[PDB]
């Protein structure tokens, strides 16, 4: 029989991994972060000690950020450990190990991309209906589908200039176990009917260059 | 020659379950005296120089009186047994100037609870990974304000009433 | 034998559903609200249900036998039916559960999102130029500004369900109202030929909580 979680876990601090951003793993310009938060860090016990393993072998580059005073008496203390974009997309597997007196053993987290074949996505920009030319703004959408893993990036932009007024559903599984989502940008009707160019930015590992960009404008 | 009421535990604030024993102190004489005990101003059963309540409810709330053979009618003891999961218990409201003050965050039939913060005036004022007591071992000024304890019981995230703790110059 | 669960410690937690969007919607269908309490322990097995509506209570519920369950802990599922107008009238539903392993009842209230209902925009969307070089195009219906965020939506061809489509969750527009997206994948034959498609939705704020929008090349 197996053992089980012991109550000394409940009463401690608690460990939180994030992998990086979508975005930051599939461009160049970006530089990608694993964020280990160590939360509920007592004054009496405040020192946090942390070890970095990339497919279980030591990293001594991570940067601990200062201890912070939360707002209820607690301390946070974060320790980021950037990461090559290739190594993450090739599955490696990050682990964060917390050591802390109010423990009686480290806490270790590992985290890594989601496994399973890759897939390209469809992108695919489609047009207001004629029936929404009666409101006074518009929807333009974006279609992408066929993508795996979820992780994806879908951004707007007309003349070379971002647009803030989008909103993108959360991916959803298809039928083939691929997921698709929709982004939705509103626009002016008169900015629509003015014969702006529009443009759907989609960032996925599987895409070439991973970055796919469509463009809708009228007639 | 009043009778006194004791409580012990001396807490006159508690929460259902907790027990209670009121002690009634008569004449200081060998003279064996026998026991009567009101509650609400109405008599209740007990004789014995000291009555136990075993497992409080909300309605053991209220005033409690005594008296001996060789004594007069006790002042009344309030008794105030709450319903809930925390109770911030204190054995005084007011304290001076370098005086310690002691605070106990008292569970639902003691039951075990982590990550317990003790609030003043709505910010985290200490944390303790397990239910623990408060001290502060000479109270200031400052430490005055209200108070309200809260943790975890198992999955649930729960608190206490608020109390105002006083510090005078 | 399992491990000794902690969250025991707090006695059993409470969740409230609401009803099914299309249960309230459909005269046809009856909603209920469910309560459902788990984390009953073995020592302290039995759990008392008080149900009130806009706080009168009612005595219709109907309460299913402790349901023993893997983690060794009991869960208990009491039911009322509600009616049609009542929930669209924005009663409140109050699930009241007594246990002996809780220092007090634990009550817990669901009702109707409150807000100003807000109609449906039904649009819908032919596939992409680009994508009719494929085999398979995506007919797109997009739901929007409506509130509350329940509702349902299908699709039909010829006024028979056509089941190969993928609706998104609601999405809270910037606008206050919600969104959603639904997907029909049908073959590029059947858009060339070309048949006539509909996406039909359900929602309060409808006239007869319904509307149909067809979709054709
Ligand atoms: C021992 O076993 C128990 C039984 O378990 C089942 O078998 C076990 C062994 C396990 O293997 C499981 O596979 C399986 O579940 C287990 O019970 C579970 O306990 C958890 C809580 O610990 C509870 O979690 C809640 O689920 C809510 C959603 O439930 C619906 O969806 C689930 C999955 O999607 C379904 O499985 C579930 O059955 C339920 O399904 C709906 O049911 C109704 C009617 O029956 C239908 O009408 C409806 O169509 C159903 N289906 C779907 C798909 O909807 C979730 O909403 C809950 O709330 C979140 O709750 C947590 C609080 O814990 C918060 O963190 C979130 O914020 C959110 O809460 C709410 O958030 C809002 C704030 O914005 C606010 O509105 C609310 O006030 C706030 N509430 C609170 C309290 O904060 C929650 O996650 C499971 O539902 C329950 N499973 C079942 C079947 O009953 C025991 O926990 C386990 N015990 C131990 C110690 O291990
Ligand atoms: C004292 O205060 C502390 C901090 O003060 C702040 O409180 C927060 C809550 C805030 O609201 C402000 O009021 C205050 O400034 C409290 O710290 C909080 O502690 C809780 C735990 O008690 C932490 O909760 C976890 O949160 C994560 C998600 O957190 C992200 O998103 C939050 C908002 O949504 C955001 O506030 C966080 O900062 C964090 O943001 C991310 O940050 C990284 C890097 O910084 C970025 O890269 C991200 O982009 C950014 N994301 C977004 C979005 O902004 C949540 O994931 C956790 O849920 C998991 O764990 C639960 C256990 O608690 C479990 O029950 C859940 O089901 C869920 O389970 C996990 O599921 C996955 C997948 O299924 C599994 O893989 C996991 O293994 C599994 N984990 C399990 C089972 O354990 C959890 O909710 C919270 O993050 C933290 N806030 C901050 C800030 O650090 C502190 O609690 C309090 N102490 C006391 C005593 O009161
Ligand atoms: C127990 O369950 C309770 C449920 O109440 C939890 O207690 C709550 O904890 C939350 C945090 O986890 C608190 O919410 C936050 O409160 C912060 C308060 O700080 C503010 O301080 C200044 C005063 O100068 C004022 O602005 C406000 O009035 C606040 O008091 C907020 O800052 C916080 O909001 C965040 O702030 C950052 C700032 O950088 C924002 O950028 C960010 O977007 C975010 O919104 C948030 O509102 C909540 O206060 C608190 N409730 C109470 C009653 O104290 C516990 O966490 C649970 N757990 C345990 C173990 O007890
Ligand atoms: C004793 O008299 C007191 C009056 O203080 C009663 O206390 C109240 O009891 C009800 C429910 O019984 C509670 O809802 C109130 O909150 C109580 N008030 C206080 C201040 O605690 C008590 O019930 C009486 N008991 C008897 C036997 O008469």
């Amino acid at each position: 029989c197996p053992p089980c979680p012991a109550p000394e876990l409940l009463g401690g601090p608690s460990v939180f991994l994030f992998p990086p951003k979508p975005k930051d793993t599939l461009m160049i310009s970006r530089t990608p972060e694993v964020t280990c938060v160590v939360v509920d860090v007592s004054h009496e016990d405040p020192e946090v000690k942390f070890n970095w393993y990339v497919d279980g072998v030591e990293v001594h580059n991570a940067k601990t950020k200062p201890r912070e005073e939360q707002y209820n008496s607690t301390y946070r203390v974060v320790s980021v450990l950037t990461v090559l974009h290739q190594d993450w997309l090739n599955g490696k597997e990050y682990k964060c190990k917390v050591s802390n007196k109010a423990l009686p053993a480290p806490i270790e987290k590992t985290i890594s991309k989601a496994k399973g074949q890759p897939r390209e996505p469809q992108v695919y920009t489609l047009p207001p209906s004629r029936d929404e030319l009666t409101k006074n703004q518009v929807s333009l959408t974006c279609l992408v589908k066929g993508f795996y893993p979820s992780d994806i990036a879908v951004e707007w932009e007309s003349n070379g200039q971002p647009e803030n007024n989008y909103k993108t559903t959360p991916p959803v599984l298809d039928s083939d176990g691929s997921f698709f989502l929709y982004s939705k940008l509103t626009v002016d009707k008169s900015r629509w009917q003015q014969g702006n160019v529009f443009s759907c930015s989609v960032m996925h590992e599987a895409l070439h260059n991973h970055y796919t960009q469509k463009s809708l404008s009228l007639s | 020659p009043k009778a006194v009421v004791f409580l012990e535990p001396q807490w006159y604030r508690v929460l259902e379950k907790d027990s209670v024993t009121l002690k009634c102190q008569g004449a200081y004489s060998p003279e064996d005296q026998s026991t009567q005990w009101f509650h609400n101003e109405s008599l209740i059963s007990s004789q014995a120089s000291s009555y136990f309540i075993d497992a409080a409810t909300v309605d053991d709330s209220g005033e409690y009186r005594c008296q001996t053979q060789l004594s007069t009618l006790s002042d009344p003891v309030q008794l105030e047994v709450h319903i809930g999961w925390l109770l911030l218990q204190a054995p005084r409201w007011v304290f001076k100037e370098e005086d310690p003050i002691h605070l106990r965050c008292h569970s639902w039939k003691n039951t075990a609870l982590h990550k317990v913060t003790y609030l003043q005036n709505g910010k985290g004022r200490k944390y303790f990974h397990h239910n623990s007591d408060f001290y502060i071992p000479k109270a200031t000024l400052k430490d005055s304000g209200s108070y309200f304890c809260r943790g975890l019981v198992g999955s649930k995230n729960v608190s206490s009433e608020t109390v105002q703790i006083t510090i005078t110059q």
